[PDB]
């Protein structure tokens, strides 16, 4: 099959914002809708996680369990090029996340809701008055360990 | 029809019978298994004659594995028709005094 | 009025002609024809292999846009699926030559165990007989013929006496799967295995590949238990069991399903649970955990278990062989 | 690839019950053996659920997982045409069930024996003296709750 996701915007991005997402060129985002054409309000965790809201764990985990994943391919002026995650398909993932964790071959990658700092999680888009919030991706044993220890 | 009689018996009228019969359906299924390697190398062309011998062995295999299915379908035909005959076959001692 | 801002009319026919056709099914046979090229459209499995020459590769279609190789150039690529066929994922390991016995049945399942040192470049892996030697029919005799000097295994795991007590030995091991290719070097052997898909030989002389298990380790879960349903797939399971003699490693096959499989595991290990729980060992907090279960994948039901001899250095071992295996590793679940 | 199920009736079904089976069109049921031709005795959940016997829902709920699942396509007096569910194929399904709980993407659909009622979920076939017990499908939290209630 052919997968394509292209997000257009309302306003053009500032120069500072471009390199911010260039740092995060290959990584994972949950995508609310499944169509080839989609607006910015469905590609982050901004709908579930917000500064004004009081954040919750279990609703966020339910949203990550019910949503579709995607991996960024290309960041340009105003165009975001994402490719959909499909069951039974190979993908390539670069490991750009602010809390740093070593990755190993033959390990188990698990996506957990990002518990660390806002500056560890998100990139603010001041052009469109929005944020993109990235699910922290961790190996499954450490995903157990961090969870139980902060609990 | 009926035959008139001189007796005082009341007449039976003109008699009409209407009988309805319908089809009955039969389904027949065979299963065949084909190996991966045969069906793969059928597309592959012979580069060297030992691969050509593997090719002709492959097409002989798939030809026999298709004849098996078609001949078993003919056996399905004859088995179903003989079964339909046997389903409507009462035995002799019942039928003889009905004749 | 004929502005025609859309480019759709009279262009998109050419693109829909490519993007349209479905893979064929339900083709009919006439006894008079009985063999045609139209049949051969469906008959061919349409292989992916190399002749190392440019035009032959253009013919065979390895330079395909999709994952699975499609010949035909632009006429190829319209398959749009192959019943959900997946290319096999291959895993490349680099092992010391002493940990891995060079003679191997080419289908035995492997297991990776992690090592503590940071920024390393090498890793360990194991076969089940190496695991039996490390844990400590003619299974022990065959293992003694295959392996000598257990010390060369014992350095790779510097925590084993502690791991069998802290009950954490199971979760470090991740199951991988059967072999595909072995390349012999004196210092460092090159091992290539298969994960998550068809177990397929990459050797260009084509061969049918089968995963093999020693019969002593394997117990048929369906056999000793009891118009029942038969689903087309049964599953294979590993069970690693903490006993007073030591850790023990077993294999189970059933088509029943998970919550049934946990019960049949429990009523299987009930005498061993009785003995190990007995009087020799009272209690301590880490000691409560008993067994671990992981799924290795789906196997064709009603095919069964092909029993064969394994001959090495003039000795024989009974080995079960499994045809047409599909690999799918799951995580570890604790049983007690 | 071409999952095709046709189930042959030995005798023609009555003029009443053909309408009732047409009312059951488009519904999942589990079948016995993965074959293109099936006898009606293997079809459906009839044989293990008896009116005479005390119902064991756990036995049913074990039995249904053992069966491969299917969807009814064409109802005729002579044979029933059904398509089958492979684990890795995507299907169009229509909710025609009489309790009608609203469905959402939030839950995976779960298939249960008819815990609610006995008679209304089943269709008797006195033409071929066998009973068809259609399963009841429900979303995830209602199914979890009902299993909890039963235990």
């Amino acid at each position: 099959m052919d997968l394509k996701v292209v997000v257009s915007l309302s306003s053009r991005l500032y120069t500072d914002e471009i390199a911010k997402m260039q740092q995060r060129i290959g990584c994972i985002l949950p995508l609310a809708s499944t169509h080839g054409t989609q607006n910015v309000q469905g590609l982050g965790l901004g709908q579930v996680y917000s500064l004004e809201t009081v954040p919750d764990y279990v609703s966020m985990y339910n949203y990550l369990s019910d949503c579709t994943l995607a991996v960024l391919d290309e960041v340009s002026v105003d165009s975001l090029i994402l490719t959909k995650i499909v069951p039974g398909q190979t993908y390539a993932i670069k490991n750009k996340y602010q809390p740093f964790f070593q990755w190993h071959g033959t390990g188990s990658l698990s996506v957990m809701p990002p518990v660390f700092g806002r500056e560890h999680a998100t990139v603010k888009l001041e052009s469109n008055d929005v944020d993109i919030v990235f699910p922290m991706v961790l190996p499954t044993p450490i995903a157990e360990e961090v969870l139980q220890k902060i609990l | 029809p009926t035959i008139a009689h001189g007796d005082g018996r009341r007449p039976s009228k003109q008699r009409t019978f209407i009988v309805v019969k319908n089809c009955h359906k039969h389904h027949i299924s065979t299963e065949m298994e084909l190996s991966m390697l045969d069906l793969e190398i059928l597309h592959s062309i012979p580069e060297t004659p030992v691969e050509y011998a593997e090719y002709v062995g492959a097409v002989k295999t798939v030809a026999s594995a298709l004849q098996f299915g078609v001949d078993a379908l003919e056996r399905g035909l004859i088995n179903t028709v003989l079964s339909v005959k046997l389903r409507h076959a009462p035995p002799m001692f019942i039928l003889q005094t009905l004749a | 009025m004929k502005v025609q801002g859309s480019v759709d009319r009279r262009r998109l026919q050419r693109r829909i002609a490519g993007l349209l056709p479905p893979p064929a099914r339900r083709l009919n046979i006439s006894r008079g024809s009985e063999f045609t090229r139209d049949v051969r459209g469906l008959v061919e499995e349409h292989a992916q292999a190399s002749s190392l020459s440019a035009a032959a590769v253009w013919r065979a279609g390895l330079l395909a846009p999709g994952e699975v190789a499609v010949a035909g150039g632009g006429s190829g690529g319209g398959s749009f699926s192959w019943s959900g066929w997946r290319p096999p994922v291959f895993g490349d390991f680099l092992i010391h030559a002493s940990s891995f016995n060079n003679a191997e049945a080419t289908g035995t399942p492997l297991f990776q165990f992690k090592q503590s040192d940071p920024f390393s470049g090498v890793d360990a892996v194991f076969t089940p007989l190496s695991l039996f030697i490390l844990m400590n029919g003619g299974l022990t005799r065959m293992a003694n013929l295959l392996y000598d000097s257990p010390a060369t295994l014992a350095d790779l795991v510097p925590d084993f006496g502690r791991l069998v007590a802290d009950r954490r030995f199971h979760n470090f091991i991740t199951p991988v799967g059967p072999l595909v290719e072995n390349i012999k070097s004196t210092y460092l052997n090159k091992i290539t295995t298969v994960v998550h898909g068809p177990v397929v030989s990459k050797a260009i002389p084509r061969s049918t590949v089968k995963v093999t298990v020693p019969q002593e380790a394997f117990v048929d879960l369906d056999a000793w238990l009891s118009l029942q349903p038969c689903p087309a797939d049964a599953r294979l399971y590993v069970a690693l069991t903490y006993e007073e003699a030591g850790p023990r490693f077993t294999f189970f096959q059933s088509s029943r399903g998970h919550c049934q499989i946990m019960n049949i595991l429990r009523i299987y290990y009930s005498p061993s649970i009785m003995h190990r729980y007995a009087v020799v060992q009272p209690l301590h907090i880490e000691e409560l955990t008993f067994g671990a279960v992981a799924c290795l994948g789906t196997f064709s039901a009603t095919d069964g278990w092909r029993r064969s001899a394994f001959n090495y250095r003039g000795s024989s071992l009974p080995v079960v062989e499994i045809d047409s295996f599909y690999s799918n590793v799951s995580d570890w679940e604790v049983i007690l």
